[PDB]
C-alpha cells in the first residue's frame, strides 16, 4: 500500500507514541543494495509483516537512528551524513519528505529532540557536535569537545538547553547552552572502561545511568559517590526507563539477552528470545506490563514483565 | 597531471557511485568492504552463527576494476590495542577478514589508521598478513598531522586546553609513525598518507616528513576559504605546502560532504589543477634527471675498466662544461705568453684522459682565441677510444695533434710541457684515483708549469631517508656477506630526503705537489650539530673545483654550478640508523686508505652513539688501481 515490496533484513530501532501506535526503522546491511526505510504500524502484533503496515517509504541510505518530533515528525540520523525530516500527512498514509541537509562529515550516529519542542542535537562519527533549529532547518551551532567518536547524546527531560554526550575518550560531559563554556566534565568514580549509553532519570532532574563496553552499568549523581552493578556479559549498548511512577530499567546488550533492572539495579527479569545483536526496546504507553523489542534477527518480540 | 581520488563512506549502490565519482573526474574511490556498522561477532554463541551473506559480491565489477579503482578501508569499530580482552580477539578476527577479502578482491591498496600511541598488536596482525602466501597490495597508514586532542576546542570549565608551549607535543604524530614502521621492519609495502588540518605546525616538522612513503595527502573540504566568488580556495601556507607535495607526485585524496553544495562538488578539483598548472617549469637539470629519482648506480672505475662509446657520449653533453676548460686555457696561454714573444713562442700541451677528443677541440680553440701557437698530445690508454681519435687526427686535427695509445704513468714522453690539463674527477673528486693518476704524470711536467685543474675539494654532509635505507637493504647478492652492501658507495640523484646539516669539507688535494713524500693516504675528522630529532641513515658527499684562479665548477647544492648537470651526489650508508636528539651533535671520521694495488675508504660514527667501521681493508669495497 504506497510501500516497498520488501522490508530490509536488519531491524534497528522501535518507538512507539502515545496512541499505541509504532514506528519501526530497518536497514540493509549486507547485500547488493545498502540503504533503508521507515514503518508504521498500528497493530503492534503485525510486525514486522509488511502486509499490514498503515504506511512506509524507501530511504536513499542507512538509517542509524530515529525519533518523535511531536505527533507527525520523523528525525532521522542518516548514515550519508545527512539530517534529514519526514512528516506524516493528515490520512497517516504518506510520509513526506520535508527537508534534507549535509552537515555532517560522516555517518550521523545519534540524534535526539529537547524539550522545547524546536531544539534537537546530533552527534556523528566526525568528532564534531551539532545543534539545530528543527523549526528553520539550519545549524545554530557546533562544539567540539571530544577527540574521539561520538557514541551517545540524550536530551534532559527537565531543560530545554540541556544534554549529555559521551565518546570513545573516555569523557563525559554535561552541556548547558547558556554557559560561555557551554561543556562541563562529569568525571567518574570507576574510570577505566568506555561508557556505551547514556539516559536520563525520568523524575529527578540531577541524575542519570550510563552503561559500560564491560556489561557494567551505573547510577550517578550529578552533583557527586556511585551505585553499580554488573549484568551482561558484553557491552551494553542501550537503556530505557519505563512509564511508572516507580522506574525501572530495561538493558540491552551485545551478549544479545535482554534485562529489567530493580531502582536497586537487582535483576528482576531475563529473556533470550533473540538470537542476533538486539538494538533497541521501548516500552508500550498503553500497557505499562508490556515491553517490545527490535533486532537484527528481525524478530519482534513481545515481552511481558512480571513487575 | 595529478592523480585524485573521492573518500565516501557511504556507498549504496556502487554501480552508480563509481559512475558519479568518475563524471566528476576522479581517478579512484576510497570505500569500505563491508558496510561500516555491521558488526560480525566471533567465538561467542548464538552470534557468530549468523546466517547469511556478509558482503556484497565480486561480480558486480569486472576484475580490471577492482585491481585499477578502488582503495579499500578497514571498518571504524576494529581495534586490536583495545584493553578488554573479549574486544581484542574480535578485532583480530575481523583484520584477518578484511584483508584476506582485499587481497581476494586484488585491491591495490588498503587503508589502516593510527590515532594513538600503542599500536603493537595492530602491527602483528599486519605483518602476518604481509608474510603469509603472496600478495601484492599496498598498506597505507593514515596518520593526522596534528593529534585530534589538541585540536579541540576549550569549551569545558573544567577541563582546559594545554595554553603552554610543550615542545614534544608537536612530535606525536611522527612519533606513532616511527614506532609502527620499526615494529614492521621498514617493509616496502608500507608507506604513509597524511591528514592536512587548518592549523599547521611550524616549518620544522614539515621539514621531517620528507624523507618518508609518503603517497598520498588527504585534504577534507573543511579546509577551503571561500574566495569573493564563492569558490574554494586556499591559504597561502596551505598552497606552499602542496606545491611542495607536488614535487613527490603524491596522490590526492578529497574527504569530507560538500560545504559549498551551491557550485558542485568537483570545483574542488578544479582548484588543486589551477594550482598545479601554475608552478614554475623545471630547468634542464631537473628535465635531465628526470626518471632517476632515488635510483642507485654503482660508481664507474675508468681507471682499470674500458668504458664503450655510450658513456663518452653521455659525458659529453653538457656544455656548461667545457666552455668552464676553454676560459681556464684561455687565461692561463695569455698570463704565460706576452705579446712580443707571440710568433716565436710555441707551448706544449698535454691531454691525460683524452677520451673522444672534446678537450682538444676545446684547447685548440682557446689557442685561437688567445692567439697563441700550441702543440698537442693526446694520451689515452682506452684503445677504443684510441681508434677515434686516430680518424681525427687524420681527417682534421692534422700533424698539430700527436696521438699517444699508452698509460700516462709509463709512458715516457719525448717533450717536458708546461700545461697539463685533466678531467678525472669523480663524483667525490678523489674517487676516480686522480691524485695518483697526476703524481705520476708529474715527472714531465716542466718546473715552471701549471695543472688544470690545479685544486679540488671534497664535501661531506648527514642526511636522513627511509626510502633510501631501504634501496640498499634491497641490494643483495648470493654468495656475498650479506652486510656488504652498507659498505659501499652509491652514485644517486637524491630526492626525497632530509638534510640534517650544513656540508663540511673533508679532503684536499692540489698540483703539481712538490713536497717529498707526499704521501696520498687522509684522514679527517668532521662534527655537525642537530636542532631536529631525528634519524640519521647515512652520509652524502659533494665536490668543488678549481681550473684555474677566478675558474670553478661546483655540485654544492649552495655553490651549485648554473645548469650543470652530468653530475650526481655521493651516497655513503650506514649499518643501522642512529636516532638523534636535538642538541647533539654527530661526529663521524673517514679515512682514505691505499696500499700497492688498492685504494678504498673506511668510515664510522663515533658520537653521540658508536658505530661499527664500514668497509674495513676494502673488503667490500675497492677501487682498483
Ligand atoms: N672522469 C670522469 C669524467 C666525467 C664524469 C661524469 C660523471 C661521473 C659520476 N657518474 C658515475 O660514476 C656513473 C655511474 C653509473 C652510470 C653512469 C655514471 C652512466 C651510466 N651508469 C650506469 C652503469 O653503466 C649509464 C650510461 C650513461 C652514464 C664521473 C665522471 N668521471
Ligand atoms: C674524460 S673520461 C676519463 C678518461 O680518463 C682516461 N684515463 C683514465 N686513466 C688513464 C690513464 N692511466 N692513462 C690514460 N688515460 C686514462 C679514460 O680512458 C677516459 O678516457
Amino acid at each position: 500500500p504506497n510501500a516497498p515490496a520488501c522490508m530490509e533484513r536488519q531491524l534497528e530501532a522501535a518507538r512507539y507514541r502515545s496512541d499505541g501506535a509504532l514506528l519501526l526503522g530497518a536497514s540493509s546491511l549486507s547485500g547488493r543494495c545498502w540503504a533503508g526505510s521507515l514503518w508504521l504500524f498500528k497493530d503492534p502484533c503485525a510486525a514486522p509483516n509488511e502486509g499490514f503496515c498503515s504506511a512506509g517509504v524507501q530511504t536513499e541510505a542507512g538509517v542509524a537512528d530515529l525519533t518523535w518530533v511531536g505527533e507527525r515528525g520523523i528525525l532521522v540520523a542518516s548514515d550519508s551524513g545527512a539530517v534529514e525530516l519526514w512528516e506524516l500527512d493528515e490520512n497517516e498514509t504518506l510520509i513526506v519528505s520535508k527537508f534534507c541537509k549535509y552537515e555532517h562529515d560522516d555517518i550521523v550516529s545519534t540524534v535526539s529532540v529537547l524539550s522545547s519542542g524546536t531544539q534537537a542535537v546530533s552527534g556523528s562519527k566526525d568528532i564534531c557536535i551539532k545543534v539545530w533549529d528543527l523549526a528553520q532547518q539550519v545549524v545554530l551551532s557546533s562544539y567540539r569537545a571530544h577527540a574521539a567518536q561520538v557514541t551517545c547524546v540524550a536530551a534532559s527531560p527537565h531543560k530545554d538547553s540541556v544534554f549529555l554526550s559521551c565518546s570513545e575518550d573516555n569523557r563525559i560531559l554535561l552541556w548547558d547552552t547558556r554557559c560561555p563554556k557551554p561543556a562541563s566534565q562529569i568525571g567518574c568514580s570507576a574510570p577505566g572502561y568506555l561508557p556505551t549509553s547514556l539516559a536520563w532519570h525520568p523524575q529527578q532532574s540531577e541524575v542519570f545511568v550510563f552503561g559500560d563496553e564491560n556489561g557494567t552499568v551505573s547510577l550517578v549523581d550529578t552533583k557527586s559517590c556511585v551505585l553499580s552493578s554488573a549484568v551482561h556479559s558484553q557491552c551494553v549498548t542501550g537503556l530505557v526507563f519505563s512509564p511508572h511512577s516507580v522506574p525501572f530499567l530495561a538493558s540491552l546488550s551485545e551478549d544479545c539477552s535482554l534485562a529489567v533492572l530493580d531502582s536497586s539495579l537487582s535483576e528482576l527479569f531475563r529473556s533470550q528470545a533473540h538470537r542476533d545483536f538486539v538494538r533497541d526496546a521501548t516500552w508500550s504507553p498503553l500497557n505499562h506490563s508490556l515491553l517490545t523489542t527490535v533486532g537484527w534477527d528481525h524478530q519482534v518480540v513481545h515481552h511481558v514483565v512480571p513487575t | 597531471r595529478v592523480s585524485s581520488g573521492r573518500d565516501l563512506n557511504c556507498v549504496p549502490e556502487i554501480a552508480d557511485t563509481l559512475g558519479a565519482v568518475a563524471k566528476q573526474g576522479f581517478d579512484f574511490l576510497c570505500m569500505p568492504v563491508f558496510h561500516p556498522r555491521f558488526k560480525r561477532e566471533f567465538i561467542q554463541e548464538p552470534a557468530k552463527n549468523r546466517p547469511g551473506p556478509q558482503t556484497r559480491s565480486d561480480l558486480l565489477l569486472s576484475g580490471r576494476d577492482w585491481n585499477t579503482l578502488i582503495v579499500g578501508k578497514l571498518s571504524p569499530w576494529i581495534r586490536p590495542d583495545s584493553k578488554v580482552e573479549k574486544i581484542r580477539r574480535n578485532s583480530e578476527a575481523a583484520m584477518l577478514q578484511e584483508l584476506n577479502f582485499g587481497a581476494y578482491l586484488g585491491l591495490p591498496a588498503f587503508l589502516l589508521p593510527l590515532n594513538q600511541e600503542d599500536n603493537t598488536n595492530l602491527a602483528r596482525v599486519l605483518t602476518n598478513h604481509i608474510h603469509t602466501g603472496h600478495h601484492s597490495s599496498m598498506f597505507w597508514m593514515r596518520v593526522p598531522l596534528v593529534a585530534p586532542e589538541d585540536l579541540r576546542d576549550d569549551i569545558i570549565e573544567n577541563a582546559p586546553t594545554t595554553h603552554t608551549e610543550e615542545y614534544s607535543g608537536e612530535e606525536k604524530t611522527w612519533m606513532w609513525w616511527h614506532n609502527f614502521r620499526t615494529l614492521c621492519d621498514y617493509s616496502k609495502r608500507i608507506a604513509v598518507a597524511l591528514e592536512i588540518g587548518a592549523d599547521l605546525p611550524s616549518n620544522h616538522v614539515i621539514d621531517r616528513w620528507l624523507g618518508e612513503p609518503i603517497k598520498a595527502a588527504i585534504l577534507p573540504t573543511s579546509i577551503f576559504l571561500t574566495n569573493k566568488k564563492g569558490f574554494p580556495v586556499l591559504s597561502k601556507m596551505h598552497q606552499r605546502l602542496i606545491f611542495r607535495l607536488l614535487k613527490l607526485e603524491v596522490q590526492f585524496i578529497i574527504t569530507g560532504t560538500n560545504h559549498h553544495s551551491e557550485k558542485e562538488f568537483c570545483s574542488y578539483l578544479q582548484y588543486l589543477e589551477y594550482l598545479s598548472q601554475n608552478r614554475p617549469p623545471p630547468n634542464a637539470y631537473e628535465l635531465f634527471a628526470k626518471g632517476y629519482e632515488d635510483y642507485l648506480q654503482s660508481p664507474l672505475q675508468p681507471l682499470m675498466d674500458n668504458l664503450e662509446s655510450q658513456t663518452y657520449e653521455v659525458f659529453e653533453k653538457d656544455p656548461i662544461k667545457y666552455s668552464q676548460y676553454q676560459q681556464a686555457i684561455y687565461k692561463c696561454l695569455l698570463d704565460r705568453v706576452p705579446e712580443e714573444e707571440k710568433d716565436t713562442n710555441v707551448q706544449v700541451l698535454m691531454v691525460l684522459g683524452a677520451g673522444r677528443g672534446p678537450l682538444v677541440n676545446a684547447s685548440l680553440r682557446a689557442a685561437k682565441q688567445a692567439d697563441r701557437r700550441i702543440k698537442l698530445y693526446a694520451v689515452e690508454k682506452n684503445p677504443n677510444a684510441v681508434v677515434t681519435l686516430e680518424n681525427w687526427q687524420f681527417e682534421e686535427w692534422g700533424s698539430q695533434v700527436t696521438v699517444v695509445s699508452s698509460d700516462m704513468r709509463e709512458w715516457v714522453a719525448p717533450e717536458k710541457a708546461d700545461i697539463i690539463v685533466s678531467e678525472l674527477l669523480g663524483s667525490f673528486a678523489d674517487n676516480e684515483l686522480s691524485p695518483e693518476c697526476l703524481d705520476g704524470a708529474q715527472h714531465f711536467l716542466k718546473d715552471d708549469g701549471v695543472s688544470i685543474p690545479g685544486e679540488y675539494t671534497s664535501f661531506l654532509a648527514p642526511i636522513s631517508s627511509s626510502k633510501l635505507y631501504n634501496e640498499v637493504r634491497a641490494c643483495r647478492e648470493k654468495d656475498r656477506d650479506p652486510e656488504a652492501q652498507f659498505e659501499m658507495p652509491y652514485v644517486v640523484r637524491l630526492h626525497n630526503f632530509h638534510q640534517l646539516s650544513a656540508p663540511q669539507p673533508c679532503f684536499t688535494f692540489s698540483h703539481p705537489n712538490r713536497d717529498p713524500m707526499i704521501d696520498n693516504n687522509r684522514y679527517c675528522t668532521l662534527e655537525f650539530p642537530v636542532e631536529v630529532n631525528t634519524v640519521l641513515h647515512g652520509f652524502a658527499g659533494y665536490f668543488e673545483t678549481v681550473l684555474y684562479q677566478d675558474i670553478t665548477l661546483s655540485i654544492r647544492p649552495e655553490t651549485h654550478s648554473p645548469g650543470m648537470f652530468s653530475w650526481f651526489p655521493i651516497l655513503f650508508p650506514i649499518k643501522q640508523p642512529i636516532t638523534v636528539r636535538e642538541g647533539q651533535t654527530i661526529c663521524v671520521r673517514f679515512w682514505r686508505c691505499s696500499n700497492s694495488k688498492k685504494v678504498w675508504y673506511e668510515w664510522a660514527v663515533t658520537a653521540p652513539v658508536c658505530s661499527a667501521i664500514h668497509n674495513p681493508t676494502g673488503r667490500s669495497y675497492t677501487i682498483g688501481l
